[PDB]
RNA sequence: CGCUGCUGCAGUUGAAACGCCCGUAGUUGGCCCCCCGCCGCCACGAGGAAACGGGAGCGCUCCAGGCAGGCCCGUUGGCCCCGCCGCGUGGGACCGCGCAGCGGGCGCGGCGCGCCGCCGCCGCAGCCCCGAGGAGAGCGGGCGGGGGCACCGGUACCGGCCGGGGACGGGUGAAACAGGAUGAUCCCGCCGAGACCGCCGGCCGCGCAGGCGCCUGCCAAGACCGCCUCUGUCAAUCAAGGGCGAAGGCCGGGGGCUAGAAGGCGAUCAGACACCACCGUAUUCCCGGCCGUAAACGGUGCCGCCCCGCGGCCGGCGCGCGCGUCCCGCCGGCCGCCCAGGGAAACCGGGAGGCUCCGGGCUCUGGGGGGAGUAUGGCCGCAAGGCUGAAACUUGAAGGCAUU
RNA sequence: GUCGCGGCGCGCCGAGGGCCCGACGCCUGGCGGAGAAUCAGGGUUCGACUCCGGAGAGCGGGCCUGCGAGACGGCCCGCAC
């Protein structure tokens, strides 16, 4: 029983953003605990222009053509 | 399909339904305003701003907290390019190319290129122009380009 | 193809239809005036004429004869037009240079059958129909 | 690009009924489509259409009832005199008494019998029986 | 401007005479001889001809010997090459 | 390939008509 | 009548490819058409190999195998016997006979 | 005769997608604001000769006729059709477009007004549809025989110089012609030119096609994917117009190894002056122009929309999982097979499907076969030629795919 | 100047007016419509002659009379015959 109305959500996000129902980010916003503070920065999953974390003068992020490594410790998704 | 290629291909940015401020905010209105304004005093293109905001910062969309675009925004306070970026950015090309064909006499596949990219600076121009944001003098001319792009 | 169907595309309709009717070659004959300048019978159904020579044509093969034909020249145009007789024997009732009334055989200027270029056929000598000779309906 | 939106989702909704798929998604929503599938709906050709509005054109989900033979449109938009809006039914449906053109007219879009009820001629939308 | 409008470029001056192919032979032959060639240590389009095999930089003021009518010709720009190649080669 | 040797074929007959008419002329 | 969807040739986005010769025509065929069969065989046949073997005189000689690609063109192939004309529904199946 | 196709034709193979690409006119343009203004559009009028076509009424003895006739509408001869792209009226769905901040009083301001100005005047929520599974620009990471210029390796064919050792060597289907005691072939050592980039090399990839492979430095690009980056209809296709275009050729240099259009010579034949030897000019390679064609073919234009399974390959990106270039998706392309569906069938099925149940948009091309891509005029070229392009006349088949 | 408007003629003064929505040029065994023929629908084809409007009376011109004709069963002249 499938009714179009309703798509499931895990079945949903297998879909290409355009091709689902209704268009959504792909990506979310995360928020990670920097090595050198206390306190989250947050960040996006698909950044690429190099993010500094608070005060350390180095960028935490490393890029990709998609989601962005990180180098010092870090948090998953938002927080 | 993309215009003088044969390719197609859908890489495009899906927007969130929600025009949601963020909830995870510590950025007013006037915050967000202001850091576009400066940036755009230090001086980047749009694109430009809008990936500073969304990667140092955290402003999805600056539709989502301000209702207004980025350009809105810089023609607001003032600092709006007079060429826009979109036809800047493929002037810029284009002058690339012919300083290559300079020391390539026989790159015949660049001259292709080339030909691509003025009919993308001529149609856009016509838009501009018929738009009134670029003025009716306005023309692309290859001596003119070097100088407008400066 | 599209047929080329908006609301405001009623010109490149016609046009396509004035220039692409011109190859049929029907319409081409009865249209473009080709026809009329160099018909023997030009635009008659008939006409009266001198008899050239008296000369029978081979049949095209398969089938075998000579099928006496008369070669005619018109008073109208002056032009000469090779004229089949037709029925039994009737080219006696015809003399050289006798008075010939000739219609076409009935294929529009094309050849009638195994005679090899006959665009037309003899229909009456001297004033009388040839099959009103040929069945001695009316005498020469 | 896509110059008649209407046109592929009819289309779409005639494929589905192919593979009898009692649901469809029709990717680009219109007025146009919303009105056509509306008089779909009261003639029962179809069942109930959801439109699941996007912040962009919006995106059409209907239940079909497997009760329709073909849908249609007619480009261009032609003009129809009132008088001879039976011509377009006899050859475009099949029979008089079955099958529905779908018109525009000044008062509304409406049913080939209802144009010929107050005998007001229009555009052609499309066609469906 | 166009003035001439085929090859007749240098080779108006002859008229209607001496042939096409002459006169064609001649177009490439004295567009090179009057031509301003690249002086190899002025690096200045200078370099004129002053005689058959002798050209002249008039900024760089230095006389190099050349081909008759172009200050470098095909045979002696390979030949530089092989001489070179075999020079490093030999040390 | 007789198309291909008829087409030169015709070229020959072009000429030597181009060719008379110059003669003519 | 297309005999064949490959069009006999294995080219596939793309408009052309390098030339190759018949070993034995000496022809010039395109490189995708080209028969390409490739042998590794022995330089010695099965027999001599082990009169060879005896006689060698150095201990852990093996016989060294000979390298080929043959390339032929389809009336040579077709000729000697490389290829052979297959039913219209053999023609369909492919893999090595 | 739907064999002219608006309805309503075809172009894989019967005739027929321009070789390829940009492009101006032209034509076509996602959605979206209800509410008026002009559009177009549709209905309804008004007015503008009949005959004519239809049609009421009628026995010319019947009729084709005629408006007559009959003890009569005020006896009849009504009524419709002058497409009237004009006119007036309504509606506003659809279809094109609309640049002004609006107001309140001064002003009922010269028979009712309105225009224009002057007043922040405190009235207005005074002012941005949106973010197209449209397109452009950005960023990031990979991507590939993509292009130019540059540099340089490697054998091989060929020549050349020794040294050795020795009679044939070549060539073939068998031969024969040339080579060799001035020592050939053969071997090794070198030496120099020019071409070419082998095996890896493919249901690989890339490029707009034509096409693309040594070291591939360095110079600009191009798709694709990713993204809560940016712009906001900037689009699709295209006469006219431009660029590019294999090979062969051509004009003029540079080169010149190898093959080799010409030519010459063996053979082979009845004759080959052909196929097969052998020799060899133009050519083949580079630069600067031409030329503008190819079975330039997927013999299938381009932009869309949907459409079922079964796998492969390549380029990104995610989902996970012990955990591997594994799995699973999303994919951008390259492909095989195929149920429906389509077709005259072969076959397509990532379309040649959604089509007699015939209409998304655009541009091109064909109309039985010859004559004929000829004639003539033009344009272009140095030429060769290319592009445009008949007619007289002739003629019953030519052709497709299949079966025996 | 005409019955009268108008490049309709003249002087004067400018630089226009047209066109791939096909101008201009050329051709037409081109009168036009009311209508006709053939026919499911859409088309196609033909408009000498009846009705209407044009245009001409061998060919060009030029004219008086008249309320009106650039008249030809008026006149005058050039050209044919």
């Amino acid at each position: 029983n499938v009714d179009l109305l309703y798509p499931d959500p895990v079945e949903e996000q297998r879909k290409h953003k355009l091709k689902r129902l209704v268009q959504g980010p792909n990506s979310y916003f995360l928020e990670i605990k920097c090595a050198g503070c206390q306190d989250i920065v947050v960040v996006y999953s698909h950044a690429n222009t190099p993010v500094f974390c608070p005060g350390c003068t180095s960028q935490i992020s490393i890029p990709t053509g998609g989601k962005c490594a990180f180098t010092s410790q870090v948090e998953r998704y938002r927080q | 399909g993309r215009m003088h290629a044969p390719g197609k291909g859908i890489s495009r940015s899906a927007i969130p339904y929600t025009r949601a401020p963020a909830p995870w905010n510590k950025y007013t209105p006037e915050d967000v305003c202001e850091q576009i304004y400066k940036l755009a005093k230090k001086g980047t293109p749009p694109s430009q701003i809008g990936l500073i905001l969304r990667d140092q910062f955290a402003i999805g969309q600056v539709k989502n907290v301000t209702g207004s675009k980025i350009v809105r925004i810089l023609k607001a306070k003032g600092l709006a390019p007079e060429i826009p970026e979109d036809l800047y950015c493929m002037i810029k090309k284009a002058v690339a190319i012919r300083k290559h064909l300079e020391r390539s006499r026989r790159d015949k596949d660049s001259k292709f290129r080339l030909i691509l990219v003025e009919s993308r600076i001529h149609r856009l121009a016509r838009y501009y122009r018929q738009a009134r944001r670029l003025p009716p003098t306005f023309r692309y001319k290859s001596d003119q380009a070097a100088a407008l792009l400066a | 193809s599209g047929k080329t169907s908006g609301l405001y595309t009623a010109r490149k309709l016609r046009t396509i239809r004035r220039i692409q009717r011109w190859a049929d070659k029907r319409y081409r004959k009865a249209h473009l005036g080709t026809w009329l300048k160099a018909n023997p019978l030009e635009g008659a159904c008939m006409a009266r004429g001198i008899v050239t020579q008296k000369i029978g044509i081979s049949a095209k093969q398969p089938n075998s004869a000579v099928r006496k034909a008369v070669r005619v020249q018109l008073t109208k145009n002056s032009k000469k037009i090779t004229a089949f007789v037709p029925r039994d024997g009737s080219l006696t009732y015809i003399d050289n240079n006798d008075e010939v009334l000739v219609a076409g055989f009935g294929r529009a200027g094309r050849a009638v059958g195994d005679i090899p270029g006959c665009r037309f056929k003899v229909i009456k000598v001297a004033g009388i129909g040839l099959l009103a000779l040929f069945l001695r309906k009316r005498e020469k | 690009v896509r110059i008649n939106v209407l046109r592929d989702a009819l289309k779409s909704i005639c494929n589905a009924q192919r593979i009898g798929k009692k649901q469809v998604i029709v990717r680009p929503s219109s007025k146009v489509i919303i009105e056509f599938l509306q008089l779909m709906q009261k003639n029962g050709y179809i069942s109930d259409f959801a439109v699941v509005d996007n912040h962009r054109s919006n995106r059409i989900v209907v239940n079909l009832i497997g009760r329709l033979n073909k849908a249609g449109v007619i480009s261009p938009r032609f003009d129809i005199p009132a008088n001879d809006i039976e011509k377009w039914v006899v050859n475009l449906l099949p029979s008089r008494l079955f099958g529905h053109i779908i018109l525009t007219t000044s008062q509304g879009i409406m049913d080939h019998i209802e144009a010929q009820h107050r005998q007001i001629g229009g555009k052609v939308i499309g066609y469906f029986y | 401007m166009a003035k001439r409008t085929k090859k007749v470029g240098l080779t108006g001056k002859y008229g209607t005479r001496y042939g096409r192919a002459a006169r064609k032979q001649l177009l490439k032959i004295e567009t090179s001889q009057k031509a301003k060639y690249t002086c190899p240590f002025c690096a200045k389009d200078k370099v004129r001809r002053t005689a058959c095999g002798i050209w002249t930089c008039r900024s760089c003021s230095k006389t190099m010997a050349g081909g008759a009518y172009s200050l470098h010709t095909e045979p002696a720009n390979a030949a530089r090459a092989t001489i070179r190649r075999l020079r490093l080669a030999r040390e | 390939m007789r198309a291909k040797w008829a087409k030169k074929r015709m070229r020959k007959l072009k000429r030597k008509r181009r060719h008379m008419k110059a003669r003519s002329k | 009548p297309v005999k064949r969807r490959n069009n006999g040739r294995s080219k596939y986005n793309c408009g052309h490819t390098n030339i190759v010769r018949c070993q034995n025509c000496h022809r010039c065929v395109p490189k995708d058409k080209v028969i390409k069969r490739f042998t590794i065989r022995n330089i010695v046949d099965n027999t001599i190999a082990d009169d060879v073997l005896n006689a060698c005189v150095i201990q852990g000689f093996a016989i060294p195998k000979l390298y080929n690609k043959v390339q032929y063109c389809v009336s040579c192939s077709i000729h000697n016997h490389i290829v052979r004309v297959r039913s219209r529904e053999d023609r369909k199946i492919r893999t090595p006979p």
